[PDB]
């Protein structure tokens, strides 16, 4: 449930948007979620905190 | 259980993302940390096993004490 | 109560009893899942999600 | 117990030690390169932030409040 | 006027205060063991009862130590 | 001996030294499984449950099961 | 640095003397008298035997293939054979997965150019890796 | 009005407060060894057993210090 | 509104709090030696043996203070 | 918004906290001498020997207080 | 598909019968009579011997270290020992190079960000590799 | 010559065949991805050429010969 929620929220916010991706992309996303789970409170905080100047999409990307 | 979950998370993190140090020149530090983690794992499990049973001893002892506080014994003659 | 039962003297004897055979199989699974995680989650081709900053549990629970 | 006619065990240990030393050299090189790249990425992000701030300042001047 | 403020770093302060409770726990353990040695010196034969009671109490003091540690983690990870 | 927290039970002696010294040991009557019996390793000669199935083989089987569990999706990923 | 070496040597000597294998002790004594290495000799003997048994392996393989194909193997099928076959299947599956990983030289499938994950490749911290 | 503030220097205070928990551990160890010396003079024939028990108590106290130190490093870095 | 603040002088408070832990260590050492003097007057013949154990407690008691002292430098110089 | 602040006066607070460590050190020293008087009245023949150990304990206990005092000077003069 | 298999089996059988090793033939006959595999048994025997000779290897290593350190090895030095030492040095060098390659996980040294070759990394045809 | 009690050789051959098949699968996947990337790079170069031609045409119009 958590994995599916992350996939939905990070890639459009709708199930169809996630299904628009390929199986390999979904595998990549789920393995990144597993990475986050393993990191938890001792891993680097750049996995969820966007450093200033980063070119990657922000929280308002789909808004 | 909170403490157990936190310690297990730390153990998973260090074991997964820092085992390669075995092959590096700082392998001794990782070995020391791993032995420490194993010792702590064993200690935590033993402590929890003993405390789980002790807390039931005390949960039942409180009720028995309540009962005993109002019991009166007669002497046979 | 840990009173008795078959107790293998060393690793080689774990095959002398079905229950301990299952136990050593389970131990193998337990200990071998860690190297698999090391290989899988430290792979060169592993890439962080580009949209990882779009959403996170930290903002959700906050 | 006569003297050993061969030194196979010492040679095997030396082989292991040499391979290990090579591994350490490669690991040190890779770690140094990774640190250099991390610093480079940090500098790139800082430069991008400075450029964005300059653009925002120019836009503010155009606003003329 | 109505003002709502949300300070982030305060959760660190509460975490440290809870850890102070361990000061009264670690010391409490030392007190039990301190008495244990004296008791064993004047009743060597009855070491079994004394050692068991020392470890029973050490668990009833460690519980309180775990009480605080849970709050520390709650205020540190949330 | 011990295997983690599992300790091997030991039979208490029942015979006195005087009576014990008069006992004649004849291992010919003993079963083939228990000859040269050693309390520190009573199951050294015990037969294997499955012939040719070593403990290391089962350990490797478990390791392979773990590897499959972790890597199957990497080769046969499925859509949500 | 020296006391530790002496202690390790003493422990190994004690363990070596402890074993009660007549053949092992005899070989050790003979090699010590001759000053040669027993382990290396054992390795060479094993390699020679394997070199001389290659065609024996081939013949056994063909015989086993005939035994299986003839249906005689399944005639006497038992639970032990089922356990062995399950072990065999597990090894086949894990080997197939490992072979795929090595074949594509990457733990994860490669990203197609049209995939939205290409950005991740572009934003690598260390392009060399 | 809604105001969110993030103070970057508050983890130092939390770390220091957690470090205070070691005062109890240090005193607890001192109590254990103080009793050990008294017990040894009382019944010197049992020095080894008392020494082992004192070490056991010391290890338990040190573990509590590690718990307190665990909350210190986490806050200091995190 | 989002506000990020960085206060530079807060590490002084953290350093001072960490130093407070030394009070327990100092008190523990005083207790160890106080018991040592009492114990020696009771069993003078074993004075040397008691002294070694007292030093052992100091070695195991001063070490804890170093950890607290270490945190002071990690924050004082950062 | 990013705001960086540098407070001068905080160093006074950290300095005062370090002084509190002396409370334990001062008390610990008193404990040693308190036992010394009891030990001397219990075996006066060893008064000289006991005095030597008490000085040793004072030197060790005093050393801890200096560590805290050093931190006070570092923050008070920085 | 079948004639080729029969021909291969026949060739292997001829070669197996050709060898004039008494021990090999005896073992083959015994295993054929018992229906077991000779090669697998040889492998298990070798592994058991190696497992039982580990501490023997340790003792031999310490003895060889003492022999070398004592200077007795160089007292009787000959040309054959020189040849062996040259072989040993060559193996050490190649192992060191292989270890370095594996340690950095790349045949070539990684490119620094300030190097002008970074463009090549940017212009990779397949970023995944 | 009794019937074989074990099938070790067949199992070893099957292990080799399974590993080989996995290798073939991985190689096919990698080759397909490489071909896709080659086509993508060719398209990128073609688009760049078209953009350059358009820019040159606009510059030619500005020249107005
Ligand atoms: C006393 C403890 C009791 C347990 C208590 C309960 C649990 C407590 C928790 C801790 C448990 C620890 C783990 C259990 C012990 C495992 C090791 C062991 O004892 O082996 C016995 C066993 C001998 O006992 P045996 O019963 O006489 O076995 C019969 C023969 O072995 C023959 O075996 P067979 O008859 O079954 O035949 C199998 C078959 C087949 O045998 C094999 O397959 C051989 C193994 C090949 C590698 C496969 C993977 C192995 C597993 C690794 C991952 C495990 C991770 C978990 C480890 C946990 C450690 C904490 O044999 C062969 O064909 C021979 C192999 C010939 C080829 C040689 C070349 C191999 C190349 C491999 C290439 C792959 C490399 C990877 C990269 C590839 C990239 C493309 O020794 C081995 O075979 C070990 C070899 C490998 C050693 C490293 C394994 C990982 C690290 C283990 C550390 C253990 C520390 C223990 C300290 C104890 C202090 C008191
Ligand atoms: C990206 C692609 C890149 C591709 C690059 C190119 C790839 C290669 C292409 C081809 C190139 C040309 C050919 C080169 C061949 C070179 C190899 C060769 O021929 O070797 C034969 C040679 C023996 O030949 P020989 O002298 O003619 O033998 C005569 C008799 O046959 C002797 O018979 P035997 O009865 O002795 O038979 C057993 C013998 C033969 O067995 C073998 O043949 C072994 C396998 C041979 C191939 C090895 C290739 C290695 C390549 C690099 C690593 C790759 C992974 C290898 C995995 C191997 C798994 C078994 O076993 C050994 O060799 C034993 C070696 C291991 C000794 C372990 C002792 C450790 C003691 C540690 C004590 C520490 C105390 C510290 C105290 C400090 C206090 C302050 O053996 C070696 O050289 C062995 C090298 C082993 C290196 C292992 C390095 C592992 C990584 C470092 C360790 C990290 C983890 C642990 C760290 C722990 C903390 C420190
Ligand atoms: C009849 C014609 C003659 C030539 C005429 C003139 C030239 C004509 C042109 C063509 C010439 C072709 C080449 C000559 C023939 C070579 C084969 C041969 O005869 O070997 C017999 C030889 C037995 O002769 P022997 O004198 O009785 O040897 C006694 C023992 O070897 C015992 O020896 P030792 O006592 O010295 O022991 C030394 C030590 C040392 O042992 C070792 O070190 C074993 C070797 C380890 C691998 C090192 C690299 C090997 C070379 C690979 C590259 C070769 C490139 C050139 C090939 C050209 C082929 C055309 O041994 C050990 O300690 C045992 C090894 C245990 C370790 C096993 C695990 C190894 C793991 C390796 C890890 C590295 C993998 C790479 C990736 C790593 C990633 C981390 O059998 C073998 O052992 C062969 C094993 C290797 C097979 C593959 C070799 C490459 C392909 C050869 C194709 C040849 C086709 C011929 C067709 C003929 C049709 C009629
Ligand atoms: C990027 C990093 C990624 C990392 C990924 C993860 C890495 C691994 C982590 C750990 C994972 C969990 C553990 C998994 C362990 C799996 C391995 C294992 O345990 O194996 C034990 C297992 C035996 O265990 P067992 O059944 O308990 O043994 C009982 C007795 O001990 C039996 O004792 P024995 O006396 O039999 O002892 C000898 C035995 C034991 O020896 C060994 O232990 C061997 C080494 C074991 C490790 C193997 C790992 C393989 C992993 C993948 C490849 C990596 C490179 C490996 C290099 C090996 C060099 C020797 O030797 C063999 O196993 C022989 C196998 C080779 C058979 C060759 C026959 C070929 C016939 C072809 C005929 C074609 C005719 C076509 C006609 C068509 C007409 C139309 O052996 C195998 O499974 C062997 C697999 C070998 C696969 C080789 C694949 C090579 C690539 C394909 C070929 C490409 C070139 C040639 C193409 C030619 C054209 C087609
Ligand atoms: C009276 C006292 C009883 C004491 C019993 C002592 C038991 C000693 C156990 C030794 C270790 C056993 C390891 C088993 C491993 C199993 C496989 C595996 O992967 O597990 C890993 C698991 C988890 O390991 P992990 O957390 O490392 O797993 C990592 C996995 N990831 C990374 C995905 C998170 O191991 C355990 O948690 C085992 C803990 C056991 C603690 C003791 C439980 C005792 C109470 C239950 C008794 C039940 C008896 C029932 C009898 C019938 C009643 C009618
Ligand atoms: C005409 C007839 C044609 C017939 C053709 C037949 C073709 C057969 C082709 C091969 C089929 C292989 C099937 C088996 C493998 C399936 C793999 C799979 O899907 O796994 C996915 C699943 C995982 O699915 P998943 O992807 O949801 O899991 C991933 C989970 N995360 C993301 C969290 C990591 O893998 C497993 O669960 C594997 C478990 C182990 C499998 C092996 C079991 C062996 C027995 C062990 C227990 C018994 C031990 C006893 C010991 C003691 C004895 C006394
Ligand atoms: C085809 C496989 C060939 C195998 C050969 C292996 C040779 C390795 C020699 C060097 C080893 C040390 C390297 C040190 C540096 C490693 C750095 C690292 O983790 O890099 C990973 C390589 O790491 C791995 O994938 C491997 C992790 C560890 C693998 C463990 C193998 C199995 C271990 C079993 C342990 C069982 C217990 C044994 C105990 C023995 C000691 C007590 C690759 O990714 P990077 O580009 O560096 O960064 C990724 C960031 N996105
Ligand atoms: C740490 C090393 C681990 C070794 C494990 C090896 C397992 C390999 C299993 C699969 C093999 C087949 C792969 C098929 C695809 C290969 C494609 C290729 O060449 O890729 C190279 C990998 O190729 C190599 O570098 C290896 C080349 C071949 C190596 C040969 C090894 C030694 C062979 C000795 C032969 C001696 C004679 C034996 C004959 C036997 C048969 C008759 C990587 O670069 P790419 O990103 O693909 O493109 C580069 C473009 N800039």
């Amino acid at each position: 449930d958590h994995v599916e929620k992350a996939m939905i929220m990070r890639w459009g916010g709708t199930l169809e948007d996630v299904r628009k991706l390929s199986a390999k992309d979904q595998l990549r996303v789920r393995c990144f979620t597993d990475i986050e789970k393993l990191y938890s409170a001792y891993g680097p905080k750049d996995t969820y905190l966007q450093p200033p100047g980063d070119t990657l999409p922000g929280k308002d990307f789909y808004r | 259980h909170f403490l157990l979950l936190m310690f297990f998370d730390f153990f998973y993190f260090i074991f997964v993302f820092f085992f390669y140090g075995v092959f590096c020149y700082w392998f001794i530090l990782f070995i020391f940390v791993f032995c420490f983690c194993l010792l702590f794992y064993v200690f935590l499990y033993l402590l929890d096993l003993f405390a789980a049973i002790l807390q039931l001893f005390i949960f039942c002892n409180m009720i028995l004490q309540l009962i005993m506080d109002f019991l009166l014994f007669l002497l046979f003659v | 109560m840990l009173l008795g039962g078959f107790v293998p003297r060393r690793f080689s004897q774990f095959n002398r009893d079905p229950c301990w055979m299952f136990f050593i199989f389970s131990v193998g699974f337990w200990l071998g899942e860690y190297p698999a995680m090391m290989i899988k989650y430290n792979a060169r081709d592993l890439v962080y999600d580009p949209h990882r900053y779009v959403w996170s549990h930290h903002d959700d629970h906050h | 117990k006569a003297a050993p006619k061969t030194l196979h065990q010492v040679r095997n240990v030396a082989y292991f030690f040499a391979a290990w030393l090579g591994v350490q050299k490669g690991y040190i090189e890779k770690s140094a390169n990774d640190r250099l790249w991390v610093e480079h990425q940090r500098k790139v992000r800082q430069q991008n932030v400075e450029r964005q701030q300059a653009l925002d300042s120019i836009k503010l001047m155009q606003q003329g409040v | 006027s109505t003002v709502a403020i949300s300070v982030q770093g305060l959760h660190y302060v509460g975490t440290g205060l809870a850890a102070i409770a361990l000061a009264g726990v670690g010391l409490g353990i030392g007190t039990i063991f301190g008495n244990l040695l004296v008791a064993c010196a004047r009743q060597p034969n009855l070491t079994k009862m004394l050692f068991n009671y020392a470890i029973l109490g050490f668990a009833l003091t460690e519980a309180i130590g775990l009480f605080a540690l849970m709050l520390a983690f709650l205020m540190l990870f949330s | 001996y011990n295997m983690l927290v599992f300790r091997d039970p030991k039979r208490r002696p029942q015979l006195s030294e005087e009576e014990r010294a008069k006992v004649v040991v004849n291992q010919a009557e003993w079963p083939e499984e228990f000859k040269d019996f050693d309390p520190d390793d009573p199951y050294k000669n015990s037969p294997e449950i499955i012939k040719g199935m070593s403990s290391w083989n089962l350990f490797l089987w478990g390791v392979e099961c773990a590897f499959i569990y972790q890597f199957y999706e990497l080769v046969f990923p499925k859509s949500i | 640095l020296c006391n530790a070496a002496s202690k390790v040597q003493a422990r190994s000597a004690k363990k070596l003397a402890a074993l009660t294998d007549a053949g092992i002790q005899k070989t050790i004594s003979e090699h010590n008298a001759n000053g040669t290495d027993a382990a290396v000799s054992s390795t060479k003997r094993y390699l020679a035997e394997q070199r001389q048994l290659f065609h024996y392996r081939v013949v056994r393989f063909f015989d086993e293939c005939h035994y299986i194909i003839s249906g005689e193997y399944f005639a006497q099928y038992t639970k032990v054979n089922l356990i062995w076959d399950l072990r065999f299947l597990t090894k086949l599956v894990v080997l197939f997965l490992i072979g795929t990983v090595l074949g594509r030289q990457s733990i994860f499938p490669p990203i197609d150019p049209d995939s939205p994950l290409v950005e991740a490749l572009v934003t690598k911290v260390n392009p060399n890796y």
